[PDB]
RNA sequence: AAGGUGGCCCGGGGGCCCCGGGUGUUACAGCCCCGCCCCGGCAGCAGCAGCUCGCCGAAUCCCGGGGCC
RNA sequence: UUUUGAUCCUUCGAUGUCGGCUCUUCCUAUCAUUGUGAAGCAGAAUUCACCAAGCGUUGGAUUGUUCACCCACUAAUAGG
RNA sequence: UGGGAUUAUGACUGAACGCCUCUAAGUCAGAAUCCCGCCCAGGCGGAACGAUAGCGCCGGAGCCUCGGUUGGCCUCGGAUAGCCGGUCCCCCGCCGGGGUCCGGUGCGGAGAGCCCUUCGUCCCGGGAAACGGGGCGGCCGG
């Protein structure tokens, strides 16, 4: 009962709206792989936008002031706050339903995870336009853990390859079996093709 | 005048009413593009008022009819002459569009003038509409289409019905 | 407006053997290999014809901005052919008035030490780009020769040494010192 | 011996920006996203369930803790498969974002 | 790497609109985004129709760019497109889609029972094949 | 007459066949206009070839479903 | 809008009214420093302009003075 | 006490504008500025570890209190002016990958999908299974 959204090739606000509305309707969302997020507009102006947000600080006692989260996860979480009524209790319980991770830890690496096409780079931007990765942005603006998440992902990728191979292997054996036995399962397949189940 | 939906073409004729001086004044015809016979009659009166000693009250409209496209399945190249008011100054134009009907073309002119010049519909007056042959067509956007073996693909195919799933596994392809 | 179509052909000689995985081009021949990525550009690269005699490059529905990317490719490919078959010899003469510039090469033409420029104690340890061969010519007093396949890497490394030997706080119209490019050519003529 | 009801969520009340008329309620039914689709559900008996501390009667059985508020799907709302519904007693706002069991048995077939 | 091109005579499958599920030939081109279309044998009138809605196949019945409907009807019957269409696998997975909407409850039950059995047989044979590959390895 | 189909000439791709380029007016593909053949003649008709373009009902009536009281 | 004036909406059952001392931060329309362009720039010295306000911008005689004028060092003795 | 990405600026290749051109796509050097590191505090944030007072574990009965729910899907990686599955006679790696060649491609080796299903019990026959179901010790992976 857990919507697992991949972040790669997605647009920050296009996504976040869809999330907020599901969350408010009780659906237990879980976003992952946020370095894949990419925002429209060139890098330099996106950096201008952020360093302005950093300049904006409380003068008398900065410890109180607005908390500039560097980590891409907490940034996305921030903008969701912006699309939510975080002063109420129902908004807090919403944020309690939400749960975000940078990269991809063990509990979620074993799940087929969904993809919003309605916030996808290939669709919404014209190919001639320019784009910017949130991981690169954060790294120049302070993020201290770029290499680690990469070298953990690579172990995951290899460790994924082996499972996918064993799945293909099963499909080969399965098609070959269906091919040998077909004679004593012809009638059943016949009804599946009468009701368009097997073509 | 708002150009809502799509225009019709109407054949308006009218005249001044009899007087003791002149018992039979001449009839006058026009070609009004308009959505309906009400706004047609109004615009007719405005043009006649600009040219002739004639108001709606002192006269009467004799006939307003709709005029059909006599060759609707042939494709044509229409050539329009304009008269538009800028923010500052007024200017004449000559613009070529490529459509099937007089009405479809006039619509397309309105929308283009709106895009390229922010010209609002009331400012504009239509003075001549002539179907023009490929030989006499000047503008290269038109000229390029006159070729028997025209050929082109549909390269980048943006998806429609985006939200119908809203949540799939497979990333969508756009190359076929 | 949206131009329905543009294209431009390049008729290549039989010596070279090109191939392509989509946009990425690979070119092999005598002097070596050359790959070059075009994924940013968005065009149709058709490799038609027996004897591989020609490349053709379509571009459907382009505006003025997008038409400029055709001939730029044509030229980049032609120069790539020069780089594989013939190569690129960039000559450049050391001009000086009074103080002579003691130049010396390190790492078989990869690195360049330049001493006694205007009698400065600082010394310019300039590094060439990969796939570049510096060399002092013979039968010429002040003459560097940069050889290589890629014109881009050669010429950038040239400008590196050029802007490295630059006169600060001075009237450059008078103090006409430093290395300057003289003759651009090829290793073997055609 | 299975699920005999369609799922719906209590999204919110009927309301303008700065006024909510809470005698009416808004449902967001699962898997239905058009006004063509909502013509089926018309007339159907909804049923908000809840459980409370003390023991109450149960028709045809011993007293359970569970209780109910019955309701009724009035008409469609909007163009994207939301739907108005009017319950016999007005709903508590606690229930925002919870399950209601629309039954089937006033069929329109 | 374009394979299908908009050529006068090319057949297109209508995705949506009033004329859904119908075949139709591209007679002519007006502009960048609008074409003259007609399908005489499938009960579709001569009309305008934007390229947006349509999605073109790999069949090109041959006729002149302005040919009046007569020569199209003859060329269509001459080539015999409709049958080659019905041969295509495309149409078959369309009819399957529709039969699956038409699926009756009794058929739905018979189907579930058919699945259950066909899949127990496959499970048995596949497990013997895996032990067989271990036997081959051993 | 041409947004030029077969024919002719030049190329370029195969060893008689396929693809570009050039004249040109029906030829084994078509388009455009005038006159005469009972507005030439045949159904049908603001066309369930379920949306090529409209305005209407003393020239118009029927049936069904939901809600509230 | 750091001058000055024109205005009277707010407060007259009371907002403590000029200067100096001390102390923080802030603006840039850059005096000097860092990097660079242009000069009727040979070098030196000196002028004009761009990025840039992070770090500096004094000691004293006379006057209640802010302001003014002067001596002395300085890289500089910029303005609010 | 030390780095990075870059501004102003100087430059490369190169069209649009048969030439030219620091820019249009792309690329390079670059600084008291900008960000970080070195340095100060350490979150209604986590950590491995030790010791464990009538008590910690291990294996029935009723009987309080908080509520929500009313089948599961156990995974390649990425591209989109291109992809997927096959094969390789040919070339590398510890069996993995690569090229040639054959099938799909408005995706059907389809998430518009795939899987599990519960009325129960009794006899008997017919098909499939018999190497399978279910009940104890060892061997693999994090
Ligand atoms: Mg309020
Ligand atoms: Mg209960
Ligand atoms: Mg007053
Ligand atoms: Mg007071
Ligand atoms: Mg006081
Ligand atoms: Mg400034
Ligand atoms: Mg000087
Ligand atoms: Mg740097
Ligand atoms: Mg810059
Ligand atoms: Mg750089």
């Amino acid at each position: 009962q857990v919507l697992v959204l991949d972040g790669r090739g997605h647009l920050l606000g296009r996504l976040a709206a869809i999330v907020a509305k599901q969350v408010l309707l009780g659906r237990k969302v879980v976003v992952v792989r946020c370095e894949g997020i990419n925002i429209s507009g060139n890098f330099y102006r996106n950096k201008l936008k952020y360093l302005a947000f950093l300049r904006k600080r409380m003068n008398t006692n900065p410890s109180r002031g607005p908390y500039h989260f560097r980590a891409p996860s907490r940034i996305f979480w921030r903008t969701v706050r912006g699309m939510l009524p975080h002063k109420t209790k129902r908004g807090q319980a919403a944020l309690d339903r939400l749960k975000v991770f940078d990269g991809i830890p063990p509990p979620y690496d074993k799940k087929k995870r969904m993809v919003v096409p309605a916030a996808l780079k290939v669709v919404r931007l014209k190919p001639t336009r320019k784009f910017a990765y949130l991981g690169r942005l954060a790294h120049e603006v302070g993020w201290k853990y770029q290499a680690v998440t990469a070298t953990l992902e690579e172990k995951r990728k290899e460790k994924a390859k082996i499972h996918y191979r064993k799945k293909k292997q099963l499909m080969r054996l399965r098609k070959q079996a269906e091919k040998n036995v077909e004679k004593k399962i012809s009638k059943f397949t016949d009804v599946l093709k009468t009701h368009g189940l097997l073509v | 005048m708002k150009a809502s939906g799509t225009l019709r073409e109407y054949k308006v004729v009218g005249r001044c009413l009899p007087t003791p001086k002149c018992r039979t004044p001449p009839l006058y015809r026009m070609r009004i593009f308009a959505p309906n016979h009400v706004v047609a009659k109004s615009r007719f009166w405005y043009f006649v008022s600009q040219l002739k000693k004639m108001k709606k009250s002192s006269g009467e409209i004799v006939y307003c009819g709709q005029v059909f496209e006599k060759s609707p399945l042939r494709v044509k190249n229409f050539g329009i002459w304009l008269r538009y008011d800028s923010r500052s100054g007024t200017h004449n134009m000559y613009r070529e569009y490529r459509d099937l009907t007089t009405a479809g073309a006039v619509t397309q002119c309105y929308r283009d003038m709106g895009a390229r010049h922010r010209a609002r519909a009331h400012s504009i007056q239509i003075m001549k509409v002539e179907e023009i042959a490929a030989s006499k067509c000047r503008r290269p956007a038109v000229k390029q289409f006159h070729d028997s073996k025209i050929k082109f693909p549909l390269p980048h195919r943006v998806l429609r019905r985006q939200h119908k799933p809203r949540f799939t596994t497979k990333r969508p392809n756009t190359f076929f | 407006m949206k131009t329905i179509l543009s294209n431009q052909t390049v008729d290549i000689p039989e010596n070279v053997d090109i191939s392509l995985k989509g946009r990425t081009v690979i070119v092999k021949g005598p002097r070596g290999t050359l790959r070059r990525d075009f994924n940013h550009i968005n065009v149709e690269l058709s490799l038609l014809g027996k004897k591989k005699k020609r490349l053709r490059v379509d571009k459907w529905w382009g505006n003025r901005k997008e038409l400029a990317t055709v001939r730029t490719i044509c030229s980049h490919v032609q120069n790539m052919i020069k780089g594989v078959t013939l190569g690129f010899r960039y000559k450049m003469r050391s001009v000086y008035a009074h103080f002579p510039i003691n130049v010396v090469i390190q790492e078989n033409g990869s690195l360049v030490e330049i001493r006694n420029f205007l009698g400065e104690k600082y010394i310019r340890r300039v590094r060439m780009r990969p796939g570049v061969a510096c060399s002092v010519s013979q039968a010429q007093k002040d003459e560097l020769v940069l050889e290589g396949n890629d014109i881009e890497l050669v010429s950038n490394s040239a400008a590196l040494i050029q802007q490295a030997t630059t006169v600060k706080n001075k009237d450059i119209r008078k103090f006409l010192d430093g290395i300057y490019v003289s003759e651009k050519g090829t290793v073997q003529q055609a | 011996s299975g699920r005999l009801w369609c799922k719906a969520i209590f999204a919110g009340y009927k309301r303008g920006l700065r006024n909510q008329r809470e005698h009416t309620a808004l449902l967001k039914i699962e898997g239905v996203y058009a006004r063509d689709e909502t013509e089926f559900y018309l007339g159907k008996r909804c049923a908000y369930v809840y459980k409370a501390k003390n023991n109450t009667v149960t028709p045809g059985g011993k007293p359970n803790k569970t209780r109910v508020i019955w309701g009724k799907v009035t008409r469609a709302h909007g163009n994207s498969g939301m739907v108005r519904a009017k319950f016999r007693s007005n709903l508590p706002a606690k229930a925002i974002g919870h399950r209601i069991r629309v039954m089937l048995y006033p069929s329109r077939i | 790497v374009f394979r299908r091109f908009v050529e006068v005579g090319r057949v297109a499958y209508v995705s949506f609109g009033p004329h859904a599920g119908k075949l139709v030939a591209i007679v002519d081109v007006i502009d960048q985004n609008r074409a003259l279309v007609d399908g005489p044998c499938t009960r579709v009138r001569r009309q305008a129709m934007p390229f947006k809605c349509m999605q073109l196949t790999d069949f090109i019945l041959k006729f002149p760019h302005s040919a009046r409907q007569k020569y199209v009807r003859k060329a269509w019957e001459k080539a015999d497109i409709n049958t080659k269409w019905a041969a295509t696998r495309w149409a078959k997975k369309i009819e399957a889609r529709e039969r699956k909407a038409k699926m009756t409850d009794f058929d739905r039950y018979k189907v579930m029972k058919a699945k259950k059995m066909r899949n127990r047989i496959i499970k048995n044979e596949v497990k013997k094949l895996q032990r067989a590959a271990l036997l081959k390895a051993s």
